[PDB]
DNA sequence: CGCCGCAAACAAGTTGTAGAGCTTATCGGCAAGGAGGAAGGAAACTTTATTGCT
DNA sequence: AGCAATAAAGTTTCCTTCCTCCTTGCCGATAACGAGATCAACTTGTTTGCGGCG
């Protein structure tokens, strides 16, 4: 395989849109807020530099402009995968364990106790897998050979292709388009465009018709994405790997 | 965005505000066609930029208007955008839309169809350029797991041949023969012995060593012509 | 012309004819079904119909 | 229809079905419960390796029977590894622990 | 060429050279078997009637 | 039996309160901690019963998990959680290709089991 | 070939570019004609 | 899937008694197509007491159906597939005979498998007042609260209780449960 | 707490049966270029054939 | 038979070379029309989870 460096990260959304987040999940802070965000609706709260306002505290375009023009510097708050990004760069997993457990001892009601587990033990996870919440961003990705997404000509020349390829290709439009856009400084509302033409490609790559209504060729008929390579019948699994075509056979 | 100076940059943008509503219903017809037509929205970005480009170099001692210096920066900006998605020429295409209005042109001149002596006629470069050109033009790319019709029986991707395949008894017999090639010529002269060893084995260089020993190749000649004989005493096929 | 070529050629209903005998083609001509457009599906209809 | 040897896939590389295309037969999981009921474990080791993708499996093997020798070595499927390459393009480390 | 010789070393071959049988879909084990050769003069396979 | 693979648990000092767990494992534990290893810090069990269909979902492999239904959040709890699976089910050996853990190959796959605990 | 376990793990940047060989940048493939990279 | 055989025997504990399935009328399962190949739970014995026949285990073949059906015993213990402790598998002796086969199973096998086949294979078949005694035989009541009602017969004062036709000898031929406060005429 | 709404997601197997398109409609001139392109030919270089001498 | 010479013939290289073509980028001249939808889907369905939703 290959790869791609992005402008600007993305988020995934197995990750996301699947049941229990994991994202949010570990946060404490719903879907739609978080949609909200990354779709490009509303600011939100990185850290108040006055603790007049707080944390994790949704911005409307609107509200956020009273408290801008009353201070203007003492808060950051901004929309987008960047400020979930150093938001879950910033947050310690230990002490949120130690009071979890802590305060689980209190009132051990059973939906609430339910809860404290779930979190304490995707915290243990995080810190024992090794891995980032981090790394849960997507900035940079893989290309994959040309083997399995090939192009081949026909007996009058004509094509056969796969679908892979065109979702590549716009992907690489809109970030080429971002940078070029970028070398001018230009106003902002074309950039909020630009990205959230950017993740809808991105996702509609690995899943198509999930989250948005899915992208179709000319015919009305999907552009496939990835995840039926493994799904359903279909799938490796069903067709290709535990089902066999045989030689040295007959009938 | 901005400038050095502020006033030409509120004005600016005000302006490039305003005529947002021109992207779009410019933009607005520019429909049915390739699914981008569909999206719309590469559209208003493009047109936008295009926008920015026009506004950066507004020539105003011309007293044209500013939209209309605008409105070909902007087309300009579309059909950039829709070239781009394409990959075939464009003077064919050139030629597309001349084969298409002509052909309707005449067709309707005349009330039938399919005389192409007249496409030579009306058209008349040659018929072998249209010949050409109608494999050039009429003739565009598919996909390549539709299913195969009266349900899903199979896919495209099933019904497939291949002509650079492998064969495993090819290769087997070249290096038997190679082996042979070796037997042949162990009893024949040292350096051609060499020569055709290390060029046929390993795949290196021939006159490599008519340079080394400066004879010039005539005595390789006959040499390579004898061993042509020598291995014309078995019989092989695979012919 | 396009469309008229279509769905001579691409509609489910359009197939070709059972040159077999006799009984096939006029059968085969004699067929009912509500399926295709404005109609049903296999696995989504059950046996009430 | 019978067939010993011939074409193939090519994204996968194991055979086709068809008499138009000389066809290889299909083989069942239901058939492979069957099997795991009488327990022979070689039988599925030749007919998932050598008759289906092990592409090094089926040239010596071919070899070893014109040999007269009537013995085995496996390897291990593409077609496994496919999904792998699947996986880490979906943006996941999967990997594998060495013995 | 098909020689004659041909069908006699196929008789030489073929005996004690079992193979395996199957009937779609199989639910039981019992839905394949492994039999025996015997070679016969025709396109169509015989099959003892019991099973 | 295969219905039955699970107990929550009662007391704790071994682990979490009342997390959903292994009855095997709480038998393992208890016949290893609630021995002269302590008298006890281990825990009591209820024990629980689960509909087959999730049964096999939750499982300690991921693999036949993943193979015939909701494979991909499957994958994704498995994956946040560096998880592992230790090839011992059957189509675990069928999908990588090797040699079945019984049967026939039983002999060779315990001496593969040994030569894993002989390096 | 021979190997031990499975694991999975999550693909941190540097694994990306540790896997990679080189960068794209642009959308197309071919030549319409010349039946080339 | 993961099912198999790991060990020869287990030496496990005890498990689960069969008592046939005779009920609404007359045998629907022999005692002893139950037992035969089982492997006892236990040393059991006979009406006449205190002989036993497997040292807590054995081969249960027809032989021992034919030597304990000579008998009168309705009730026997067996080391259940349930009870079986070994970790990652069972033992042979639970399981008991491969009824394809004949005998003892060998080490190594799978088992759901044949299980989940052989349930499956027949199922695409398989979806296509006053209570009166008939003969004679002794009564057996269990577990019964009641009491003489007023005209001198009995009457249930707790649920519990069911009636039984048993035979003279002691083998039960019929039971047929009757509702809280039932009029009886015996 | 116990609804209610809402959303997700599986739906036998293996044969075969024949063939695929397009609603489309997508500046336009200039320049400079850089690649290609073909010409017919020069020219190492190579290759054959026909008489001379050990 | 082994070895060379002269003459001839065909080259592969190969390299330029100047015709011609072809393709990659740019910038321009009258004025204003309208926020899309557009040709589809027919509602499988029972079970199960989770967010409300009181
Ligand atoms: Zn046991």
């Amino acid at each position: 395989m290959g790869h791609i460096e992005l402008a600007s990260p993305t988020a995934h959304i197995w990750f996301l849109k699947s049941l229990p987040s994991r994202i949010g999940l570990l946060l404490d802070m719903p879907l739609r807020d978080i949609e909200r965000v990354l779709y490009f609706e509303s600011y939100v709260v990185i850290e108040g530099g006055m603790t007049n306002l707080e944390r994790q505290q949704i911005l409307t375009e609107e509200q956020y402009l009273d408290a801008l023009e009353e201070f203007g510097d003492e808060f950051d708050a901004k929309m987008g995968a960047e400020a979930i990004q150093a938001l879950l760069k910033s947050m310690d997993l230990e002490q949120e364990c130690e009071q979890l457990r802590e305060e689980l001892n209190e009132t051990n009601s059973e939906t609430k106790r339910k809860k404290l587990t779930k979190r304490i033990k995707l915290l243990e996870a995080f810190v024992q897998s090794g891995n980032k919440p981090e790394w849960m961003i997507l900035t940079v990705l893989p290309v994959l050979p040309p083997d399995l997404r090939p192009l081949v000509p026909l007996d009058g020349g004509r094509f056969a292709t796969s679908d892979l390829n065109d979702l590549y290709r716009r992907v690489i439009n809109r970030n080429n388009r971002l940078k070029r856009l970028l070398d001018l400084a230009a106003p902002d509302i074309i950039v909020r465009n630009e990205k959230r033409m950017l993740q809808e490609a991105v996702d509609a790559l690995l899943d198509n018709g999930r989250r948005g209504r899915a992208i179709t060729g000319s015919n009305k008929r999907p552009l496939k994405s990835l995840a039926d390579m493994i799904k359903g019948k279909q799938g490796r699994f069903r067709q290709n790997l535990l089902g066999k075509r045989v030689d040295y056979s007959g009938r | 965005n901005s400038l050095y100076t502020a006033e030409g940059v509120m004005d600016k943008h005000s302006l490039w505000q305003r005529y947002v509503p021109l992207v779009r219903h410019e933009a607005l017809r520019l429909q049915v066609r390739l699914p981008a037509s569909v999206e719309l929205d590469d559209l208003l970005q493009a047109g936008g930029i295009g926008l920015l480009n026009a506004v950066e170099r507004y020539d105003a001692l011309q007293g044209t208007a500013f939209t209309t210096y605008a409105v070909q920066r902007i087309r300009g900006a579309m059909l950039d955008e829709l070239r781009s998605r394409d990959w075939v020429p464009r003077s064919v295409r050139r030629n597309a839309r001349e084969v298409a209005q002509a052909i309707g042109q005449l067709e309707q001149e005349l009330g039938r169809n399919a005389t192409e002596t007249e496409v030579a006629e009306r058209l008349g470069i040659d018929i072998a350029d249209y010949r050409q050109m109608l494999l050039d033009t009429n003739n565009s790319q598919l996909f390549s797991y539709d299913e195969w019709r009266e349900e899903h029986g199979d896919s495209i991707e099933l019904v497939t041949d291949d002509h650079q395949r492998e064969n495993p008894l090819q290769q087997l017999l070249d290096s038997n023969l190679r082996q042979r090639v070796m037997e042949a010529i162990e009893t024949l002269p040292e350096r051609e012995k060499l020569v055709l060893t290390l060029y046929y084995q390993e795949e290196l260089n021939l006159k490599e060593i008519g340079a080394v020993l400066e004879v010039g190749e005539s005595r390789v000649s006959q040499l390579h012509s004898q061993a042509i004989k020598r291995l014309r005493t078995k019989l092989g096929k695979l012919l | 012309s396009a469309a008229v070529k279509e769905f001579f050629g691409s509609s489910q209903l359009s197939q070709f004819m059972d040159q077999n005998n006799p009984l096939s083609e006029i059968t085969h001509k004699r067929r009912i079904s509500a399926l295709g457009p404005g109609g049903l599906t296999r696995e989504r209809a059950g046996f009430e119909v | 229809h019978a067939r010993s040897t011939g074409s193939y896939s090519l994204v996968t590389q194991q055979p086709l079905g068809g008499k138009a295309q000389f066809g290889g037969q299909r083989f069942g999981e239901m058939e492979v419960w069957a099997l795991e009921a009488y327990g022979a474990a070689y039988t599925l080791q030749e007919m998932l390796t050598v008759k289906s993708d092990d592409v090094n499996g089926r040239t010596k093997m071919y070899k070893n029977i014109v040999d007269g020798n009537h013995q085995m070595e496996p390897g291990m499927p593409e077609s496994f590894n496919v999904l792998l390459k699947e996986i880490r393009s979906l943006g996941i480390n999967i990997e594998l622990e060495d013995e | 060429r098909e020689e004659a010789v041909v069908w006699d070393i196929l008789d030489e071959v073929i005996r004690e050279h079992p193979v395996l049988l199957n009937r779609a879909p199989t639910l039981h084990r019992l839905g394949i078997q492994a039999f025996e050769p015997v070679l016969i003069e025709g396109k169509a396979i015989q099959l003892h009637p019991l099973v | 039996r295969q219905m039955l693979r699970k107990a929550t648990i009662v007391n704790a000092g071994s682990s979490d309160f009342l997390e959903g767990e292994q009855v095997e494992y709480s038998r393992v534990k208890i016949a290893n901690r609630e021995l002269e290893a302590n008298g006890k810090v281990g825990a009591t069990y209820s024990r629980d019963l689960l509909g087959i269909t999730k049964a096999s979902l939750a499982t300690e492999s991921f693999i036949s998990a993943a193979s015939f239904q909701e494979t991909t959040r499957v994958l994704t709890e498995a994956a946040v959680a560096g998880k592992r699976d230790e090839l011992r089910g059957l189509k675990e050996n069928v999908i990588v290709g090797r040699l079945i853990p019984a049967g026939t190959g039983y002999a060779y796959h315990q001496d593969r089991m040994r030569r894993r605990a002989a390096g | 070939e021979e190997f031990d376990a499975i694991k999975i793990a999550l693909a941190s940047p540097d694994m990306i570019r540790s896997w990679s060989f080189g960068e794209v940048k642009k959308p197309e493939t071919i030549n319409y004609r010349t039946f080339k990279p | 899937q993961d099912l198999v055989v790991t060990e020869d025997d287990c030496g496990t504990h005890e498990g689960i008694m069969m008592t046939p399935v005779i009920e609404g009328g007359d045998v629907k399962e022999p005692l002893r197509d139950r037992v035969l190949g089982r492997v006892t739970a236990e040393d059991v014995l006979k009406p006449g007491t205190a002989d036993i026949l497997v040292p807590r285990n054995t081969l249960l073949h027809e032989q021992w159906c034919d030597l304990l059906e000579e008998n009168s015993v309705d009730a026997v213990k067996v080391r259940s597939v349930v009870s079986c402790d070994t970790d990652f598998g069972v033992c042979a002796h639970c399981y008991g005979r491969d009824l394809a086969r004949g005998h003892i199973i060998n080490k190594g096998e799978a088992i759901g498998v044949i299980a989940a086949q052989s349930i499956g294979e027949p199922g695409t078949q398989l979806t296509m007042s006053s209570i009166q005694v008939k003969n004679k035989g002794s009564i057996k009541l269990s577990n019964v609260k009641s009491v003489v009602n007023s005209s001198g017969k009995l009457v249930i004062t707790s649920r519990n209780t069911e009636l039984k036709l048993i035979d003279e000898f002691g083998r039960t031929k019929e039971s047929y449960k009757v509702p809280y406060g039932a009029v009886l005429a015996k």
